[PDB]
């Protein structure tokens, strides 16, 4: 197995064109990889679209097309419809095994982009006497529903003790998510600050809390 | 129109063995098809598990070869999947699929055709923790408005309802969906937007109900 890489998220207007790529950590993607493309609607079973680079199934619409572009397997969509919104995965064969990609969240913009509002809560005084410490980073009112959350203690990135949900659809067709950072009471006091970084559509919001 | 139907245990205890079956309709096992297994962890992407041909030849995920066992059953027209030493990291929705086998000149294992039929998926949850009541902690405090809430920490299983002031405060309340921690416990946060000038004279109480543990909590959120 290799490391298959796709775009985290891409956007396209209703009726526009967009191309999703699928890279491999071993080098260029030839036809011997036999790349497949699947689409998964939220809550549905993934649906087969393209098999072996550029072959459509009996149910794949003519809007979808595949090829190899600059050492990467590419899936091109022409004439975007809101029905085509979903998560696209690419499956390749390498060293006698099938490897799935991270997937790309494609959104067909039915409305303009919405910026998220982020609120960061420090650990309460009750939890510290329970010998625990949890940072709550709340995100809401962002569209499309694709976001990346990162944590940093002081000036160093933090990945141990982080757990984040996936975006869920609100009532006003927007999305919300939350991230948690579980720490020990000694770690909460041995650092000057902790921050929650929220990146959405190239714009980043960072909130910071401090024990002092 | 080949149809697939998988069946699983649904709920599994840790360090156990997972046994899944997939019934095939409209097609036979002895045909030229590879019977695959695919799982998807909660909030993550697809992960290829393995595939098996009717002659017995298998191909497994390199990072899970020692724990994966696949077999076929021709008299029942089914194929199975066996995963051992299962932990909470194996909780996922499991699918069975198939793909056509291709060849060049003589009979051979050339991979030209791809996956064309999917199952309906089966939910497999590895209960790494038992029933636990929630721990409610206050989230104490946007100019004219302020945000306060309650942190419902480490509970199991899923059903939890949250209200504010016995259901009287309904405008400005936002309850986030819970996160599934790696320890097998859930945790959510419910926040309410209130006028910042009333924080000194108005009291706000977050009501938590967890019927699986028969626990009800009313938590006053102070300005702190």
């Amino acid at each position: 197995q290799t490391v298959v890489t796709q775009e985290p998220s891409l956007t396209v207007s209703p009726g526009g064109t967009v191309t999703l790529t699928c890279a491999s950590s071993a080098g260029a993607v030839t036809s011997d990889f036999s790349p497949n493309w699947f689409l998964q609607k939220p809550g549905q079973v993934p649906r087969s679209l393209i098999y072996n680079t550029d072959k459509r199934h009996s149910w794949t619409p003519a809007r979808f097309s595949g090829s190899l572009i600059g050492g990467k397997a590419a899936l091109t969509l022409s004439g975007a419809q809101p029905d085509d919104e979903g998560d696209y995965y690419c499956l390749v064969h390498y060293r006698g095994a099938w490897v799935f990609g991270g997937g790309t969240r494609l959104t067909v913009l039915s409305q303009p982009k919405a910026a998220p509002s982020v609120t960061l809560f420090p650990p309460s005084s009750e939890e510290l006497q329970a010998n625990k410490a949890t940072l709550v980073c709340l995100i809401s009112d962002f569209y499309p529903g694709a976001v990346t959350v990162a944590w940093k203690a002081d000036s160093s990135p933090v990945k141990a003790g982080v757990e984040t949900t996936t975006p869920s659809k609100q009532s006003n067709n927007k999305y919300a998510a939350s991230s948690y950072l579980s720490l020990t009471p000694e770690q909460w006091k041995s650092h000057r600050s902790y921050s929650c970084q929220v990146t959405h559509e190239g714009s980043t919001v960072e909130k910071t809390v401090a024990p002092t | 129109q080949v149809q697939l139907q998988e069946s699983g245990p649904g709920l599994m205890k840790p360090s156990g063995t997972l046994f899944l079956t997939c019934a095939v309709s409209g097609a036979s096992i002895s045909s030229s098809n590879w019977w695959n297994w695919v799982r998807q962890p909660p909030g993550k992407g697809l992960e290829w598990i393995g595939e098996i041909y009717h002659d017995g030849s298998v191909s497994r995920n390199p990072f899970l070869q020692s724990r994966i066992t696949m077999s076929v059953d021709k008299s029942k027209n089914q194929f199975s999947l066996k995963l051992t030493s299962v932990t909470a990291a194996d909780t996922a929705v499991y699918y069975c699929a198939k793909r056509w086998d291709s060849s060049g000149w003589i009979t051979r294992h050339t991979y030209d055709y791809g996956v064309d039929v999917w199952g309906r998926g089966t939910s497999v949850f590895v209960a790494s923790a038992s029933t636990k009541g929630p721990s409610v902690f206050p989230l104490a405090p946007s100019g004219g408005t302020a945000a306060l809430g309650c942190l419902v920490k480490d509970y199991f299983p899923e059903p939890v309802t949250v209200s504010w002031n016995s259901g009287a405060l309904t405008s400005g309340v936002h309850t986030f969906p819970a996160v599934l921690q790696s320890s097998g416990l859930y945790s959510l946060s419910s926040v309410v937007t209130v006028p910042s000038s009333s924080l000194g004279t108005q009291t706000y109480i977050c009501n938590v109900n967890h019927k699986p543990s028969n626990t009800k909590v009313d938590k006053k959120v102070e300005p702190k």
